[PDB]
């Protein structure tokens, strides 16, 4: 991880081939292993829709459009069988999804997680080149910390 | 299909045989339908939150997507401690 | 004669809440499963029936008695004492592995038997 | 020169002598990126000198490596591109071929007195033969050709000391071995560090000539009862010792693990008194003019491990009459009782 100070070396190399686990005398079974842990009661509602659409949710960048074309693509090209057999007009249909689909990824939002590591020194909202076309800040040169305040 | 046959230990079979095949052009079909699911996946999931490579776990601390930056960073930050140490002895500790 | 003088205080307290003594006189060292045997007092416990230890040799941890003021005439942990158990309080040795001595022997070794299932903790003065 | 390697061996102790030496090279030329290709547990002394870069892990002392690692550093010292290499590992040839392969101006080494250092002179520019073959016998100095050699006078004076064995703690260190303190029973100010534990760990930084340089228990019982307490904390190498020394001295002392050397120089550095044996801790304690008391196995080690005890006026070197570090354990009580307070 960071380890800001030089971490401790281990005196004891545990064994090439035996896992790093703790022993059983140290085992406290049931709580650790979850064998005698969940106890109905503590659990919640939810059943299969109300958590699924949540997971969805949970994880997801897709817009109105962007993501409804996703949630009919599939069901398009599971048609272009079993319904008719058109042929190329699904590659067409399926090459005209990707690239749509990569135009609308140049999104408005930029998330600075996208960036360089070296851009992660502080106030970096301030830099902003979800509106800003042709930058022009010559930051990623990466040899020199600039002053970009302003 | 059905044939009877004759064993001299245990019994008779029955055997059926239905010789299939998924044939040429579904085999095709199938490998354009997975591949179109990979397009689907990999734009779709591409354009999902993901959750490890977002936080300032792996991008705040190095997080260039390496697998160097571990490495080369617990081999960085030791210099940039002894230079800011060095630093501070320019100045009388 | 040389008489060394064990006490074997039991696990479970009586009634009145006071532990019980029971001073056995057994005679020289040869071992300790032996002469609580020999003299029948409780050293397995729930363990007692025939084949639930492995009566004499080391292969189970059945026979364990916690030892205390034993620092005098025993043998060292014969390194099956040392690996059958291994995260004890240390004054826990099994019986037919530990031996008090020799013939000529005289002594005040006191061994609570059954440590495990004991509600009592024997407060032993630090060492050293 | 403008980058200067160190293949440097012998683990805390050779590690940390060679600071001196460091700072030497960084005050004869005015800029040297300094790197360090040492082995485990002499990696981590690097922390303490605020002069070097690098400080890579190599174990140059085995001889007989993986290929991989021995091609994978040969290269490494080729692509940084060296202008002096300054081993010290005590080889000859076949580590000299190593100094040589590195594209190094100015390759320096030491060389055994056998006939093992056949051919080292074809591949080195000095040559550097030494004593005793286990070079830290020869004590604190250890470097005294290797320092001769540098800043020899061509133009300027040597200038071979600079206040010897300027070790330097970071404050993220300092922080963190406050907190390992103050979680024992000790304060920031009045508290005395020990680092003498009969273990068998290599984190007590002993030496590599020195064998009885670690003192007993029981005798370290008797000497810190000799001593009304001062709040000395322990220094074990390893959690094992702990459960010991409760056993052995009681359960009212407190214990701090302290493995890596440079929280050891953050404990000496907030510690008001040192009462090690012969460690890396006592020359962590004559860093920073702290009071050592300095035990020893003998007098000779102890000349040879601290030379410059008349400079710094504290640490009062003890040894043992006879050897096998059997003290008196009396006298040491009272000038302890002197220099701590
Ligand atoms: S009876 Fe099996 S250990 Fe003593």
């Amino acid at each position: 991880g960071l380890s800001q100070i030089e971490p401790d070396i281990n005196e004891d190399p545990i064994g090439q081939f035996e896992t790093n686990s703790i022993e059983m005398e140290d085992f406290k079974y049931g709580y650790y292993d979850g064998a005698h842990t969940y106890y109905e009661g503590e659990v919640q509602k939810g059943t299969f829709w109300g958590a699924i659409a949540d997971d969805i949710a949970a994880v997801d960048q897709t817009n109105g459009f962007q993501g409804l074309i996703s949630c009919m693509f599939l069901p398009a090209i599971a048609l272009g069988m079993y319904f008719d057999a058109p042929g190329e007009y699904l590659f067409i249909g399926a090459a005209l999804f990707t690239v749509v689909f990569c135009i609308i990824e140049m999104d408005k939002p930029d998330q600075p997680h996208n960036f360089e590591p070296q851009i992660y020194k502080l106030e970096r909202g301030a830099r902003d080149k979800l509106i800003n076309d042709y930058n022009t800040m010559s930051i990623w040169d990466f040899n020199d910390k600039y002053g970009d305040v302003w | 299909a059905v044939m009877v046959q004759q064993i001299e230990g245990m019994r008779d079979i029955i055997t059926e045989k239905h010789v299939w095949h998924l044939s040429d052009k579904a085999i095709k079909n199938v490998y354009m339908f997975y591949i179109m699911f990979t397009c689907w996946g990999c734009l779709y999931f591409g354009s999902a939150k993901d959750p490890f490579y977002d936080s300032e776990e792996y991008r705040g601390d190095g997080g260039d997507g390496t697998g160097y930056w571990v490495y080369e960073t617990v081999c960085i930050s030791p210099f940039l401690i002894l230079l800011g140490k060095k630093e501070k002895n320019l100045e009388m500790h | 004669p040389p008489a060394v003088d064990f006490a074997f205080v039991h696990s479970v307290l009586l009634p009145d809440g006071t532990p019980d003594v029971h001073w056995r006189r057994a005679n020289g060292g040869q071992k300790l499963r032996d002469i609580m045997l020999d003299s029948n007092i409780e050293l397995y416990g729930p363990y007692s029936k025939p084949l639930s230890n492995c009566a004499g040799v080391g292969t189970c941890a059945t026979c364990m008695v916690e030892i205390v003021n034993g620092k005098e005439l025993l043998n060292p942990r014969t390194d099956i004492e040392k690996e059958k158990l291994k995260r004890k309080p240390k004054n826990w040795r099994l019986a037919c592995q530990t031996n008090v001595g020799n013939p000529d022997s005289t002594g005040l070794v006191v061994i609570q038997q059954l440590p495990e299932w004991k509600a009592h903790e024997w407060n032993i003065p630090k060492n050293i | 020169v403008r980058r200067c390697c160190c293949v440097i061996s012998g683990g805390v102790y050779e590690n940390l002598l060679f600071f001196p030496t460091i700072q030497l090279i960084k005050d004869r030329y005015p800029g040297v990126q300094v790197d360090i290709l040492t082995t485990e547990r002499g990696k981590q002394t690097y922390e303490l000198n605020k002069n070097v870069r690098w400080a890579n892990v190599y174990d140059p002392d085995d001889h007989w490596p993986e290929p991989a690692e021995y091609t994978d550093m040969i290269g490494l010292l080729k692509g940084r591109y060296y202008d002096m290499v300054l081993s010290t590992k005590l080889a000859g040839l076949g580590h000299a071929a190593f100094l040589f392969m590195t594209t190094a101006r100015d390759r320096v080494s030491y060389i055994y007195p056998n006939v093992n250092s056949a051919g080292a002179g074809l591949m080195l520019s000095e040559t550097f033969t030494a004593e005793n073959t286990n070079l830290s016998e020869l004590g604190y100095s250890m470097y005294t050709q290797m320092e001769d050699w540098l800043g020899r006078p061509f133009r300027s004076v040597p200038r071979t000391p600079l206040l010897p064995l300027r070790v330097s703690i970071s404050r993220k260190v300092k922080e963190v071995v406050a907190a390992k303190y103050r979680n024992a029973g000790a304060v920031t100010g009045k508290f005395i560090v020990i680092h003498g534990i009969e273990s068998d760990s290599k984190a007590s930084m002993q030496s590599k000539g020195d064998a009885d340089s670690l003192l007993s228990l029981e005798k370290w019982a008797k000497i810190i009862k000799g001593v009304r307490g001062f709040k000395p904390v322990f220094v074990i190498p390893h959690e094992k010792e702990r459960e010991n020394v409760e056993d052995f001295v009681g359960d009212d002392t407190s214990i701090v693990f302290i493995t890596t050397p440079g929280q050891l120089a953050a404990l000496i550095n907030d510690s008001a008194g040192v009462i090690a044996t012969n460690t890396a801790a006592i020359q962590l304690a004559n860093a920073r003019d702290k009071p050592c008391i300095g035990l020893f196995s003998s007098e000779e080690k102890g000349k040879l491990f601290v030379p410059y005890a008349e400079e710094k006026s504290n640490c009062v070197i003890i040894a043992s009459k006879t050897g096998k570090l059997a003290d008196i354990d009396i006298g040491t009580v009272k000038n302890a009782m002197q220099v701590f307070e």
